[PDB]
């Protein structure tokens, strides 16, 4: 009876498949690359401690350690199909690569929560081991700007892909030390409007509605199409002259006299400039 | 004789018992164990070279490569502590450790090495104390308080409860090391032993010690002592210790020599003992009913065959005995057992024991730590001797090696700091001994198991935490790849060591902000004994008896000084003379009584010898020899007090104040209040706002002075001289001559603190004390700092008070006070806040700063210069803009109603958005500094030209300033020098400065002195244009901002608070209050005289609380206010300093049998008169803790003004004119002022900004939020008939968000209906619930 952690009964069960020689690992390849599938399986099953070995050294980035070894698992089965005993290597020379790059890009892709490209990743990994390289020349931390100067590249290139590495937070961890206030407390629904500015809104609306009948028909009509308002589409002066009025110039006209009335109309009730723009 | 800072304003002392030692120098903690830590110790002690020392070696994974360490140095901070605060940086040096690699050869396992390879390198960035016991870490000043700490070792531990339920006791061991695992050994209710480890699954205890190679007979060996019997072919006799039947039962006669000692049923009594040790028996005979129950002690195997006739461990049947004598065995090993001193555990645990061999002990060990993987042969050996024998892995201490050899009672002090096979045996049998009786359980409060750690301790703890990974890194480095040829210096990352102590000092649980609100908060901040944090406990599982106190507290920590609150008695506070031992626990000075006489040899006794001796008390009266006046007195032997003879004790205590904190050896009348109210006002003397210009304590304690100065708010001499300069922000001390080194030209440089911000935003201001002219002393203080007054703790200003119940305005704790004291501005609190505006590079481009701002009128645009910053001095207030931010933005899509209104108005779309750094709604200040900061490669605009420009002019006038005052003083020095062989007294003035120091004079050493002031100028002349240089590029170069920011705007707001009704107010003894109405001059009641009397207290507060103390402080301060409206009535009239002589010096005389006789004819009627001007607002009056001020002595005092003895006078009513029957009682209490101001708790929210995931408001008063109706108040409302109230309040005034906007709607269209709806925060918790499997749907 095992202890049923995921790990343990893992790492108990992979060693029930003797690890195989030279020849016999070629032999076994030669049976496997015409289609026998007991052979990829032997293949593939001897070789998991290999995998468990590689991905050894890769623990403690973002994933698990049972992610890497399964992760692992897969550039291990990439190996076995594209494996040459031709060559005459052993196995372990060429799966190695196969293995340690299918972590890496593993590392690369499901550490972030918003997921950064390969290419982003790998020049932001260029800036950071060339800051670790600068941090013994002149004992303190490397700006972006000692960065963009050891490289020779961009200030701004290497601010952004260091702004890119923000290490995004959590929002459930509480804040000031006393575990009472987390970011919900902190954090305001911003694109969600309050009840004032969501009346606001409507009682400006209703009174647009309001003083547009108290303006005469022929210059509301303009208004209305002109910008979509009054239960129309916002419809361009070329349009409204084909529409109703045929000279799109006087269509400019009315439109600047029903904007004049309007203004006087506004004024009148002391909504000026400065009342409505601060 | 006096200082001169002493013949100022010497204060009054009522002090009796004359002290002995000083009061030590209050910050020696925190200075002493940061100055452990980063120390270049050479020995392997003390912080770092200790843990170097300790982590270091690594070596490869056996791959003939290791990696030693040969010696560290630390850098210079870039940044001193005032460029740090402002730069928002840490205060940090670094670390450039001295490396080296060697590379053993191949077939070489101690052979040479081929390869070595030493590389400085550097690694991490540790924080620097400062010159206060503070640290800067990012901007701010944090504070590391001490943890009290339980002492590692062994720890005898009883049960003492039921959890049996019949009541039976159960001891338990516990050795706690420093670092490794723990370990136990409980026992059973059915007496059996259970070692565990880590407080795992319980074991049976002689597993482990086969596990240590020990079989069964040597298990029973040790832990148990032999009974050889006899076979004289027959009657199972037996070899006899008399002393072996101490209460035994005698159901035999006990015959020996045919001579009767115990018959049957007579039972053993010690005459029969007696009787035996007369006879000197060795060999008597026991019947066959003795060995019927004895278990052998050794295999016996057969005598022909060697067959196991009975194995060890194993009880003697009597076929057993005839099997065993037919064999031919005589000599029989057994065990003395007994239900009273030799109780068979081991023997009854080994019975339960499912182990037999030292392999099988392992793999039950294995199978019991990391359970189910089968172990190997050396796979579970390894993991044992991993655990407790391992230098990587255990480590006990010093500490804990000596309280585990003081706890078995071993002579050595030191020794290995991992366990022994002998160490575990004597833990165990001490253990069985505690069972059997002897030896009694041990207690946790009890200081002398509690240590005290602090930053130089846990910082190291941090730094071997950062080295133990680079340690794993290396290893990985090391070991795999190469060999290499590679140098040491990508081996080791430096952010690893870095990100832990930064995590540490940053934000740790005792890495704290510095309540930075007073100097005594300041004091009682940084001498916290906290018992939180790692390795602590928490407020949760506080049982009891940690909140208790002890009767070791005495003399270490404060009784009195704890917040009340979750963590009473967790936050303990360290008394005054309380030091701190070489190993941690807290030890206290006591002056040695020798055969009569208290001889003061005063020696610092920790808890543990504390516990032993017989100390006196400090209220043991000395007949001037030494002798105490008594025959008995009083004292204190183990924990107890007593009343012993007066030749029987040992030590007396040093001081009264030194059962006390600092913070509570400030109130006066201490022992006449409860101590809840002590404690009240402990813990409230340290909010005290520092006022617009603090007063004196008019009833001081004497401690005012050394707190003063013993924290860094002031600004004392170091060398004594003549001022030669005061300005408002700078001092100019010239040295003295005696105290000046012959090298420089001394002229000290003090460069004042003006009106920059606390941590609680306040006003830290030093303003000079001295004037120009003035000799002052060494130590002596040249500027106050906040709530300082010459030298002296001033927090709160003192009142003229009475205690009188007016009119209901005064009802519970409420507190009038007179609009004549808003005049005076007595307690008009400045704050200073800063406000911040960064400029971001957002994705649609970046934010910029300047000036022209869309959607806002000339009004507000005023104030910004064109750069888009507000002017210094501009008195902003509510609303208006201090920096000017624009921002873009991108795809408007306007609404057609917005559309129509820029038409009508012809108002262009704004692509930029409006996100200026306005002043926040209620606060009205004055702009006082504007700091602007920019990213390197950001082009400055006009503002931070400017400032640049003005902060190089400021350093280029400071280094000119310094060279040029300090040409004067260094001329001064050479001309000193040329009024003596070769004086030339026109001559050396004839020529100019060029050739003072180049002056010709006799072969002396002033010849080569004038040589050496100049070569000291010249020295200045390249000093002064380098570091011009150095300063130029500090001001001009770019900074380290964040990734992303452009440029930061820091604008400093200045509020002068005033007071008003709404703020609170306390005494120094727990009579806090908040005040509530600003009565006018005439309503105020006064006295026959007119004054009014300022602060109407409530007279029934004082009786029940019980701080009876405050009506003493009120007489007391009545009488020193009477004392110096004497002296300024004779100051009105000019009188004669020979009558004021007279005066004061009888003031001084007063009361009977005082220390500090101060006799007035020494000093030269110039001091007279300037004491006499400071002393003409009243006498100040010292009255220590628990040395007092006799009542007696208050009525002279009263008696010597023309005062009524009484205290008590006639008060006249503010209204009528009417006289108050009954007359009252008015002083002078010192009121403080809290900063618990209203207008920082007033807060109101009609409609703001709800929260992201469920639509409900947001916090208190800093995100503009509603106040949470909490269940009970839900409870509440259904406790009346109230439902439409509670509905409308978890619906629509919170939740339901169609819901509110038709409320507000509804509201404004006046018409107050309501439609509820349902809260969204249900169905938030509908798609919660139903996330998971579980279909939860509304039905109907």
């Amino acid at each position: 009876q095992r202890v049923l952690d995921a790990t343990q009964l893992y790492l108990g069960e992979i060693g029930y498949s003797p690890l195989l020689t030279a020849e016999e690992e070629v032999y076994f390849a030669r049976r496997a690359l015409r289609g026998d599938v007991a052979s990829r399986r032997r293949m593939i099953e001897s070789n998991l401690r290999l995998v468990v070995k590689i991905a050894r050294r890769y623990g403690n980035r973002g994933l698990a350690l049972l992610d890497l070894i399964e992760e692992g698992n897969l550039g291990l089965i990439r190996a076995v199909e594209k494996f040459d005993p031709e060559r005459g290597f052993r196995f372990s020379t060429y799966a190695t690569w196969w293995i340690r790059q299918t972590i890496e890009r593993a590392i690369m892709n499901q550490t972030r929560t918003i997921r950064l490209p390969i290419h982003i990743v790998k020049e932001l990994n260029v800036y950071l081991r060339t800051a670790r390289e600068l941090s013994h020349k002149l004992d303190h931390e490397p700006s972006a700007e000692e960065i963009a100067e050891q490289l020779d590249k961009p200030v701004d290139d290497v601010s952004r892909m260091l702004r890119l590495n923000e290490r995004i937070t959590s929002v459930d961890t509480p804040l000031g030390g006393d575990s009472e206030k987390a970011l919900l407390d902190i954090l305001a629904d911003e694109k969600e409007n309050g009840p004032e500015d969501t009346t606001q809104d409507d009682d400006m609306k209703q009174s647009i509605v309001k003083w547009l009948f108290e303006l005469n028909a022929k210059q509301r009509e303009v208004l209305a199409r002109r910008f979509g308002l009054l239960g129309y589409e916002a419809a361009t002066l070329e349009d409204v002259g084909r529409e109703i009025g045929l000279t799109r110039e006087r269509v400019r006209q009315i439109q600047v006299e029903g904007l004049r009335r309007l203004r006087e109309i506004l004024q009148t009730q002391g909504l000026n400039i400065e009342a409505l723009f601060r | 004789v006096y200082s001169y800072t002493e013949k100022k304003r010497i204060r009054k002392d009522f002090g009796k018992r004359p002290q002995v030692l000083d009061v030590p120098y209050l910050l020696s903690i925190q200075l002493d164990s940061f100055q452990k830590f980063i120390e270049q110790d050479p020995e392997g002690q003390y912080g770092l070279e200790a843990a170097f020392r300790s982590v270091f070696p690594i070596q490869s994974y056996s791959g003939n490569s290791e990696l030693q360490y040969v010696s560290y140095r630390l850098g210079e901070p870039v940044f001193d502590v005032q460029e740090c605060q402002i730069r928002g940086v840490t205060y940090s040096a670094p670390l450039r450790v001295k490396l080296r690699l060697v590379i053993y050869e191949r077939e070489a396992p101690e052979g040479t090495v081929k390869d070595i390879k030493e590389q400085e390198v550097y690694m991490g960035e540790i924080p620097l104390m400062t010159d206060n016991g503070t640290f800067v870490i990012n901007g701010t000043e944090r504070v590391i308080v001490s943890q009290l700490h339980r002492s590692p070792g062994v720890f005898f531990d009883s049960d003492k409860g039921k959890t049996h339920s019949s009541g039976k006791v159960l001891y338990n061991a516990r050795i706690i090391p420093y670092r490794g695992s723990w370990l136990d050994f409980e026992f059973d209710p059915k007496d059996n032993l259970f070692v565990r480890i880590d407080r795992r699954r319980k074991l049976p205890a002689t597993i482990i010690l086969r596990a240590l190679n020990y079989t069964t007979e040597q298990i029973l060996d040790l832990f148990f002592e032999k009974v050889i019997f006899e076979i004289r072919d027959n009657k199972l006799q037996m070899e006899l210790v008399p002393e072996r039947l101490r209460g035994e039962t005698a159901s035999f006669d006990i015959e020996a020599n045919g001579k009767v000692y115990v018959e049957k049923g007579r039972r053993i009594t010690a005459r029969h003992i007696r009787q035996l040790e007369k006879d000197d028996v060795k060999l008597i005979e026991v019947p066959v009913e003795y060995i019927a129950g004895k278990v052998v002690a050794k295999d016996y195997i057969d005598e022909s065959t060697g067959e196991l006739i009975c194995a060890a461990n194993m009880e003697l049947s009597l076929d057993l005995l005839a099997k065993l004598s037919q064999s031919g065995h005589k000599r029989i090993e057994t065990l003395f057992t007994n239900d009273l001193d030799h109780g068979p555990y081991i023997s009854e645990t080994l019975r339960v024991d499912p182990t037999n061999d030292r392999l099988s002990a392992l793999v039950e060990i294995y199978r019991m730590m990391r359970p189910g993987e089968p172990p190997t042969r050396e796979a579970a050996e390894s993991l044992f001797e991993n655990l407790f024998f391992s230098e990587d892995r255990y480590d006990l201490s010093a500490v804990g090696r000596m309280k585990f050899n003081r706890s078995l009672l071993r002579e050595e002090i030191e020794g290995s700091g991992i366990l022994s096979k002998d160490d575990i045996i004597d833990v165990m049998k001490k253990l069985i001994d505690i069972r059997n009786g002897k030896g009694e359980v041990d207690d946790i409060d009890h200081l002398g198991n509690r240590r005290i750690r602090s930053v130089g301790e846990m910082a190291e703890n941090q730094f071997r935490v950062g080295l133990v990974r680079v340690e794993r890194a290396v290893k990985e480095r090391l070991s795999l790849g190469d060999l290499d040829t590679l140098m040491p210096q990508d081996m080791i990352n430096a952010k690893p060591i870095s990100a832990a102590v930064k995590e540490f000092f940053g934000s740790s649980q005792l890495s704290q902000f510095m309540d930075q609100n007073n100097p005594l908060s300041e004091i009682t901040h940084k001498r916290r004994i906290s018992a939180l944090g790692p390795g602590g406990l928490t407020r949760e599982r506080a049982g009891f008896e940690v909140r208790d106190v002890h009767p070791t507290h005495y003399g270490r920590v404060c009784p009195i000084e704890t917040p009340e609150g979750p963590n009473i008695g967790l936050i303990n506070s360290l008394s005054v003379y309380a030091q701190t031992n070489e190993y941690g626990f807290l030890e206290t000075p006591y002056r040695k009584v020798t055969d009569g006489v208290v001889t003061d040899e005063i020696h610092y006794l920790s808890a543990i010898e504390e516990g032993n001796y017989v100390i006196a008390q400090a209220n043991s009266n000395l007949d001037e020899e030494g002798h105490f006046v008594e025959d008995l007195v009083t004292c204190r032997s183990k924990g107890e007090s007593s009343l012993f003879s007066r030749d029987q004790v040992d030590y007396m205590d040093v001081s009264t104040q030194q059962v006390v904190s600092v913070g509570a050896s400030l109130i006066p009348f201490l022992e006449h209040d409860d101590a809840n109210r002590a404690l009240m006002g402990a813990n409230m003397q340290r909010q005290a706002v520092p006022t617009l210009r603090a007063d004196k304590p008019l009833v001081g304690t004497g401690m005012e002075r050394a707190v003063a100065v013993d924290s860094g708010v002031t600004a004392v001499a170091k060398r004594g001289g003549v001022v030669q300069y005061v300005d408002a922000s700078r001092i100019v001390i010239k040295v003295n001559e005696d105290e000046m080194y012959p090298g420089e030209a001394g002229i000290d440089i003090y460069n004042l603190t003006k009106y920059t911000r606390s941590n609680q935003n306040t006003c830290i201001n030093q303003m000079p004390c001295v004037s120009l002219g003035e000799p002052v002393e060494r130590g002596d203080v040249l500027a106050d700092g906040p709530s300082t007054d010459l030298g002296e703790l001033a927090l709160g200003q003192n009142m003229r008070v009475a205690f009188m119940p007016w009119n209901g305005y005064n009802f519970e704790d409420s507190i009038l006070v007179s609009e004549r004291v808003v005049q005076e501005d007595r307690f008009t609190t400045i704050h200073i806040q800063e406000l911040a505006c960064v400029s971001r590079d957002t994705k649609l481009g970046p934010e910029e700063i300047t000036a022209d701002i869309p959607n806002v009128g000339e009004a507000a645009l005023s104030k910004l210069d064109e750069s888009g910053i507000v002017y210094i001095g501009a008195e902003v207030t509510g609303g208006d803009i201090l920096v000017g931010k624009v921002t873009p933005k991108g795809e408007t899509q306007l609404t057609p109603e917005e559309k129509l209104l820029r038409a009508i108005f012809g108002e262009k779309a704004s692509d930029v958005k409006d996100s200026s750094l306005r002043v926040p709604n209620g606060v009205s200040g004055t702009v006082i500094d504007v700091q602007v900061f920019t990213r390197d490669g950001v082009e400055k605009d006009k503002r931070a030209l400017e400032i640049e420009e003005m902060q190089l002019k400021q350093a280029k006038k400071d280094l000119s300033e310094e060279l040029q005052i300090l040409e004067a003083g260094l001329f001064s020095r050479i001309r000193a020098v040329l009024v003596a062989g070769g004086v030339e007294a026109e001559k050396l003035d004839k020529l100019p400065r060029d050739r003072w120091l180049e002056l010709g004079l006799t072969d002396e050493e002033k010849q080569n002195q004038l040589e050496q002031l100049a070569e000291q100028y010249d020295e200045l002349k390249h000093e002064f244009e380098k570091k011009l240089e150095a300063k130029r590029r500090k001001i001009t170069q770019g900074d380290d901002l964040a990734p992303g920011v452009l440029k930061i705007v820091k604008v400093y707001l200045a509020v002068k608070r005033r007071i008003q009704p709404g703020d609170k107010m306390a005494g120094r003894h727990g009579n806090k209050g908040v005040i509530s109405k600003i009565n006018p001059i005439e309503d105020m009641p006064y006295d026959e005289n007119g004054t009014p009397v300022d602060i109407v207290l409530n007279p029934l507060g004082v009786p029940s609380r019980m701080n009876i103390g405050q009506i003493l402080e009120t007489h007391l301060g009545m009488a020193a206010k009477g004392i110096g409206d004497k002296i300024n009535a004779m100051l009105k009239q000019q009188q004669e300093v020979a009558k004021l002589r007279e005066f004061i010096q009888r003031a001084y005389d007063l009361g009977a049998d005082v220390r500090q006789k101060v006799d007035l004819s020494t000093f030269s009627d110039e001091e007279v008169m300037r004491l006499a001007e400071n002393l003409r607002k009243g006498m100040p009056i010292a009255t220590p803790v628990f040395d007092g001020a006799k009542e007696a002595e208050i009525k002279e005092l009263l008696k010597l003004g023309d005062l009524p003895t009484s205290g008590q006078i006639r008060l006249y009513d503010g209204r009528t004119g009417e006289q108050f029957e009954r007359p009252v009682t008015v002083g002078y209490m010192y009121m403080l002022k809290l900063n618990h101001l209203v207008d920082d708790k007033m807060h109101a929210r009609s409609t703001g900004s709800y929260s992201l995931v469920t639509q409900q408001p947001l916090g208190g008063k800093a995100q503009f939020g509603g106040q949470r109706f909490g269940e009970m108040e839900v409870w509440a409302l259904e406790a009346y008939g109230a439902a439409y109230t509670l509905q409308e309040m978890l619906t629509v005034k919170s939740d339901d968000v169609n819901g509110r906007t038709k409320m507000y709607k509804n509201i404004v269209d006046g018409n107050h209906q309501m439609e509820p709806g349902m809260p969204e925060s249900f169905n938030v918790l509908l798609k919660e619930i139903r996330s998971l499997g579980i279909n939860i749907e509304l039905e109907d």
